[PDB]
């Protein structure tokens, strides 16, 4: 497991 | 309306809501702004420990909250886990909010992210 996933780009 | 940022906080920026948090926590009592605010830059942080301590904060603050902090409390809730791909908590959140909030166009397509982000892991729920 590494990098979290985009913050939710429509923010 | 926006553009694809890759740093959503600086390490300055958290680190001043670092503080001011832990000021408040050992001078006794936390404003709830304070802790929110804290807690949606780690949400926002490019790494997972961050993200993980924003969900913790978030969590202890959903009993303070009126009703309607409460929703935008849930709303970061989804998101963080969403990031962490914590999905069965993602989904909880998320879809809860849109049964109290059926028209909340940024939580459905939350739930639509979440959903793509699982079915590319092969996984259901």
């Amino acid at each position: 497991k590494h990098d979290p996933l985009p913050y939710p780009h429509f923010l | 309306m926006e553009a694809v940022l890759n740093e959503l906080v600086s390490v300055e920026d958290l680190l001043k809501f670092e503080k001011k948090f832990q000021s408040e926590k050992a001078a006794g009592s936390v404003s709830k702004s304070t802790q929110f605010e804290y807690a949606w830059c780690l949400v926002r942080s490019k790494y997972n420990d961050d993200i993980r301590k924003g969900i913790v904060l978030l969590e202890e603050l959903l009993p303070k909250g009126s009703k309607e902090e409460q929703r935008d409390y849930v709303f970061y809730l989804a998101v963080g886990n969403y990031r962490l791909k914590e999905y069965e908590k993602a989904l909880k959140y998320v879809r809860g909010l849109l049964q109290t909030e059926p028209q909340n166009n940024q939580a459905k397509e939350l739930e639509r992210l979440i959903d793509k982000a699982m079915k590319k892991d092969g996984l259901v729920g």
